[PDB]
RNA sequence: GCGGAUUUAGCUCAGUUGGGAGAGCGCCAGACUGAAGAUCUGGAGGUCCUGUGUUCGAUCCACAGAAUUCGCACC
RNA sequence: UUUUUUUUUUUUUUUUUUUU
RNA sequence: CCGCAGAAGAAGCACCGGCUAACUCCGUGCCAGCAGCCGCGGUAAUACGGAGGGUGCAAGCGUUAAUCGGAAUUACUGGGCGUAAAGCGCACGCAGGCGGUUUGUUAAGUCAGAUGUGAAAUCCCCGGGCUCAACCUGGGAACUGCAUCUGAUACUGGCAA
RNA sequence: UACGGCCGCAAGGUUAAAACUCAAAUGAAUUGACGGGGGCCCGCACAAGCGGUGGAGCAUGUGGUUUAAUUCGAUGCAACGCGAAGAACCUUACCUGGUCUUGACAUCCACGGAAGUUUUCAGAGAUGAGAAUGUGCCUUCGGGAACCGUGAGACAGGUGC
């Protein structure tokens, strides 16, 4: 009956930031404003292998962009011509340069997010994804974790249908600010209305 | 849960209570139009519905509903009788399939097909 | 009166590799199973314990093309008969006239073969029995008549069945086109993928 | 390769001081295809957790039913408070025409020729309890032949 | 071949052969009230089945047509 | 097994679809 | 049956909840209305009432007058007495039901048989004649009882002890 | 429970029939209704007691007077000084009148513009009619900036519970 972030409340304790930067008194507004826009652009570039962690550092307002994706080799490009492009279009909004750094998602099966991006991809096939939903969780759980609970709310049937389903492939200590746990999301549609999946990945105890 | 109160109405929504007294033979019959009425103030403001009485030999007096469209259902006629006492009607315990004789019933209602017996329109 | 089509609409619910149209291009690539054959509810349909036998009466009713008439009038005597539901019923629909001629290859589709047999192009030992519920019992014979015996459609069957599994339960000639059932069909090798007892248990519900 | 099925459930959710309460239950059966059948109950805070706890209990030993070959040779009493109950074998060739209320407990072992529907009660719990507790009371061919020999 | 009565506000019907109308029920409403009722108030509803002519003026009349209906001329 | 500190308090309408 | 001439000449109703079975776009305000057990409508009506499509099936489709279905109930053949309903405060004797159980005996009922009835269309099985489904049928059987007798003895009743 | 009469001193006993009608429940076992129970308690519940609110006058919002005409929702424990902490420019209800329905605010292309300071007369405000004074930065003399335009197609919004 509660949804409860383990993440965000505990930045220094095994759960690092989505952004760590410093603006004084007057200079905060356009930084923050750009912090939605460069994020917007990056994820629609990355979606061909998603983005697990989207890490906006700002060493001097100018932006040390640090992007965890499953396949770097497609945003590197045929070697360097999309790394030019990105660094242009993420500096442009900010008015200041943006140093596009990659990282590789170290096996998508174990991740802070990519368990939700696997299940929400299936809703683009439009057929009965249920055949593949418990499966695609249990696969990723043979390659990592100790428990996971998964929730789907959305338009998942026909004509006027909106209902919500819940599933438990292991136990979940719900908040514990010491544990290795991750909370996260991802969002789909199916020509009728939203399908928004959420996760609690009890990876390990401490 | 005190069954004498509880049984009266409790959770069904068709609620089976129907009161259909009298027998003396069979329900599916011929019924003479005897004497017309349109009298009696009620809550359903029943308009143009001439609800008449029938000379059925059954141990008390009884009445019938007009059973379908077509305004002339005169006092000299003799139609067919059948069950279906809608909540609307006090006293009555039947309705009528009334296009026998000269009383006609459905006029040019193309939609009526197998429900009353009408022919095709312009395909 | 046996339904006529849209014939590939029957495949889009009766399922894969049906006889009704065996032969060319449509098979798999337009009967839309694994794609999404019923697009609107495709997201999360269901079944029923009774419904799943119902689609298998439907299998038998549409793959062989017989009326609700015949389903009752073959079951009528199947309470007198001595074997399983698969013998008593499903075998007969595999060896009624309009079906056995398809099986030997006198037509290319299991919906064409009925039209053929009502057109007086086939006989039973001489009998031009267009009454195509008439069922052809073992070691006595079914032939295309003279003036229809190699007639285009026949060779579009016989040159196309050549690459496929021909059953042993029946035997034919492919160059003068006549034959019979050499034994009774057997619920093992009858090659219909159906659970052959569902279609009489469906009466018990 | 064990076979693992539900049979019955409760809505089980009442008024109190105070608002409403609810629960999740299950009655399940398990088996092993050479002849072995069993049954188990459970509950949880959640739906599949109850089914889980119930099937985990259902996985216990499973009574080797006296089958020779596709079905069984005596009406062994399923004794309960009136169910009565007995089943009737059919002549090994026509199907499991049993009560869909309790058919599960014989299809988890593939018993292919046994019939009888829900005899004296319109409740699947009444018969599914009655059966497993009276199936343990079966006799082998060699036991009925000691009972009528040595 | 007769020609008479009833038809009125959404229903019932008072009563009306010329100055063109009437009560309760039901309907809606200003509040009290989450909405109603207790208490406390407000609005209507039609040119009397209708149409051509009368006539300074129609439900009314002359006159035709509709609905409820009547017994006799009907065979 | 003495258990009267006053008797009464109008109808509604709550009620998150559905096969499992 | 065999050549020309043309797919030519041959179909539709319930309806669409949920029962076997396909759903929505809209209407009128417990209006008008189906009313079988259920269920629908109390300005957001999945089938009331209109319409779009499609469905079950195809000389067919819903539904109706009765009554058993499913459902176990008048129970020699088939039964429930804490329940629906359910050993009636109570038993003076008059008829009636059960009359203690075995020997030597008996076969009327018991049971098996031989022979008669049930010519012909049964029910239940095959073989066939029409092109054939049907239809037209022929062949094979099973009929408790009752008859007339041959037996076999474990009961039912008797006979002597 | 009667409509023939078996008995009874009359009332009734006793057969338990039947006109017709119509839709399921009796039993468990589980509730806990806010509960001057037995019992455990406990809190200005109550104590012992302290200061008072009240009648007349004052600051004041509904009802209700009926005023020309009246704005919501406020009506015990889940509501008080409303939201409004300024209902006479006021974050505008509302009574109105004066403008509009891309409207005040904000874009993507099309042709073009340098941006503003100062009074005079009108007008209730929105807005109307004039008179003077001004001309910036890159500078490919290209493209535009600050920054103002008119003309295109797309196109703007609100405490509604």
């Amino acid at each position: 009956g509660q949804k409860v972030h383990p993440n965000g409340i505990r930045l220094g304790i095994v759960k690092p930031w989505n952004s760590t930067w410093f603006a004084n008194t007057k200079e905060f507004a356009d930084n923050l404003d750009s912090d939605f826009k460069v994020r917007q652009y990056l994820t629609k570039e990355l979606a061909k292998a998603s983005v697990s962690r989207i890490v906006i550092e700002r060493p001097a307002k100018s932006i040390r962009v640090t992007i965890h994706t499953a396949r770097p080799g497609i945003v590197i490009g045929k070697k360097g011509e999309d790394v030019e492009k990105l660094r242009k279009v993420v500096a442009d909004i900010a008015g200041v340069p943006a140093q596009i750094n990659i990282a590789e998602v170290r096996k998508p099966e174990l991740d802070a997010k990519l368990v939700a991006d696997s299940i929400t991809s299936q809703l683009e096939r439009r057929v009965m994804f249920r055949r593949a939903m418990k499966r695609a969780v249990q696969n990723a759980m043979r390659l990592g974790a100790k428990g996971i609970k998964v929730e789907v709310s959305g338009r998942l049937g026909g004509a006027e249908i909106a209902r919500t389903e819940w599933y438990r492939e292991g136990r979940v200590p719900l908040h514990t600010l010491r544990a290795d746990i991750d909370y996260n999301t991802s969002e789909a549609h199916t020509t009728y209305g939203v399908i928004g999946v959420k996760v609690w990945i009890f990876k390990g105890e401490i | 849960a005190t069954v004498n109160q509880l049984v009266r109405k409790p959770r069904a929504r068709k609620v089976a209570k129907s009161n259909v007294p009298a027998l003396e033979a069979c329900p599916q019959k011929r019924g003479v139009c005897t004497r017309v009425y349109t009298t009696t103030p009620k809550k359903p403001n029943s308009a143009l519905r001439k609800v008449c009485r029938v000379r059925l030999t059954n141990g008390f007096e009884v009445t019938s509903y007009i059973g379908g469209e077509g305004h002339n259902l005169q006092e000299h006629s003799v139609i067919l009788i059948r069950g279906g006492r809608v909540k609307d009607l006090p006293g009555v315990r039947y309705h009528t399939v009334r296009g026998a004789l000269d009383c006609s019933g459905v006029k040019d209602r193309k939609q009526a097909r197998s429900k009353y017996g009408v022919k095709r329109p312009k395909a | 009166a046996r339904y006529l089509g849209p014939k590939l609409k029957l495949s889009r619910r009766e399922g894969t590799d049906l006889f009704l149209k065996s032969g060319v291009r449509a098979i798999d690539t337009k009967c839309k199973i694994e794609q999404a054959p019923g697009q609107h509810g495709a997201r999360k349909p269901r079944l029923s314990d009774y419904g799943v036998q119902l689609r298998e009466k439907q299998k038998v009713r549409r793959i062989y093309g017989v009326l609700e008439r015949q389903f009752r009038n073959y079951y009528k005597e199947a309470a007198r008969l001595k074997g399983n539901t698969g013998e008593n019923l499903l075998a007969l629909l595999e060896g009624r006239l309009d079906n056995v001629v398809y099986r030997m290859g006198f037509g290319a589709t299991r919906a064409e073969a009925r039209q053929l047999v009502s057109h007086k192009a086939i006989m039973v030992n001489g009998r031009v029995v267009n009454i195509a519920s008439y069922q052809v019992s073992p070691n006595d014979v079914v032939s295309i008549r003279e003036k229809a015996k190699k007639q285009s459609r026949v060779k579009a069957a016989l040159e196309l069945a050549e690459q496929r599994e021909k059953p042993t339960w029946l035997e034919v000639d492919a160059g003068k086109m006549e034959g019979t059932f050499k034994r009774k069909p057997e619920r093992s090798d009858l090659s219909a993928d159906i659970n052959e007892h569902l279609i009489v248990e469906l009466y018990s519900k | 390769e064990l076979q693992e099925k539900l049979i019955a459930v409760n809505r089980v959710s009442k008024t109190v001081k105070g608002g409403r309460i609810f629960s999740f239950t299950a009655l399940t059966v398990v088996g092993d295809g050479n002849g072995r059948v069993g049954f188990g109950y459970g509950k949880a805070r959640e739906v599949p957790a109850a089914i889980q706890k119930a099937m985990e209990k259902a996985r216990r030993n499973m009574i080797n039913v006296a089958l020779n070959n596709g079905t069984l040779q005596h009406p062994v009493k399923g004794v309960h408070t009136g169910s009565r109950v007995f089943m009737q074998p059919a002549s090994e060739g026509t199907g499991i025409i049993a009560g869909g209320a309790m058919r599960a407990v014989l299809e988890v072992a593939g018993v292919h020729n046994v019939l009888a529907k829900a005899y004296g009660s319109t409740n699947p719990i009444n018969v599914v309890r009655a059966t497993i507790d009276g199936l343990e009371n079966m006799n082998s061919p060699e036991m009925v032949a000691a009972k009528r020999g040595k």
